[PDB]
């Protein structure tokens, strides 16, 4: 799906906070993307991660 | 910027920083350049998404109120039609936009001096980059606008295999990729400042680095040309 997809934080230098589902250690968790290229696994949410795959 | 130092405050009074709405108060994401009383230069990626931004012209500090701010809100925002944010590489990362009110203009704020249509700068020019994105991997956001000298790297250079390769275009400038000075996250958007005939004027917006990490030998920051885009800045403002 998407909740397995690889975190990505991609090549753009903005500052966005979001967040991914960890595989290593199981929960939705907050990285700083980029602002370009992501992909499936990048919540604008917390709740949405959780509704998504949890 | 990573491997930077703090700036004189006010001492580069065209940097603007971008802020998106969150709750009833205002997070920074991005970097921009004062072009116009009612206009800023960003980066397409900072603004290419619905969100309610304002821009903070007279800014040093991030959360201290020093006086020489002034808090705008965004009225129209401009990105250009052939970017693509599947594809950073492919250039056009580039945005304007216009501000709900003017601000005033004053020893604080001050327009960013653009290069003539087509500049290219010779290979190690001298210019800065600024902003208050990351100092460290896995930091915060900096308090406080830093600076670090970033040298271009001409195209030829920059497009070879060691460096950037294809990835790079024309219509960008590299600069860096010393392995200790660079643009990190929450730099976006925001200029490369280059003393060019006596003036520093703004000759980059910063764009990306490599998937590796904001600070690399031999990958260095990318920003978008800004001489590239003259013609198409001119006339977005004469018509919008």
């Amino acid at each position: 799906s998407i909740c397995s997809e690889p975190k990505k934080v991609g090549r753009c230098l903005g500052y966005f906070p979001r967040f991914y589902f960890d595989s290593e250690t199981g929960k939705c968790t907050p990285f700083i993307y980029g602002g370009c290229g992501g992909n499936g696994n990048n919540f604008e949410t917390l709740h949405q991660c959780r509704a998504i795959c949890r | 910027v990573v491997g930077g130092t703090e700036a004189q405050r006010n001492s580069w009074p065209s940097q603007i920083s971008l802020q998106y709405r969150s709750g009833s108060s205002w997070a920074h994401t991005c970097g921009g350049t004062l072009i116009r009383q009612n206009w800023v230069m960003t980066a397409a990626h900072c603004v290419d998404r619905e969100l309610t931004f304002r821009v903070v012209v007279g800014e040093h500090n991030l959360n201290q109120n020093d006086g020489t701010e002034q808090y705008v809100g965004v009225q129209k925002i401009v990105v250009h039609p052939y970017w693509n944010t599947d594809d950073v590489a492919a250039g056009y990362d580039i945005a304007l936009l216009r501000l709900a009110q003017s601000v005033t203009l004053n020893s604080y704020v001050q327009l960013g001096v653009l290069p003539r249509a087509g500049t290219i700068l010779a290979n190690n020019s001298p210019c800065y980059i600024t902003g208050w994105g990351l100092t460290r991997t896995n930091g915060q956001l900096a308090q406080t606008l830093q600076q670090a000298y970033l040298p271009t790297v001409d195209y030829a250079i920059c497009s070879s295999s060691s460096y950037w390769g294809s990835t790079v275009k024309n219509s960008m400038v590299c600069a860096g990729g010393d392995g200790v000075r660079s643009g990190c996250q929450g730099d976006s958007g925001g200029p490369l400042h280059c003393l060019v005939n006596g003036q520093y004027a703004v000759h980059g917006v910063t764009s990306f680095v490599s998937r590796l990490g904001c600070n690399v030998t031999r990958k260095p920051t990318v920003f978008t040309r800004v001489s590239a885009y003259i013609s198409w800045i001119n006339n977005v403002i004469a018509s919008n």
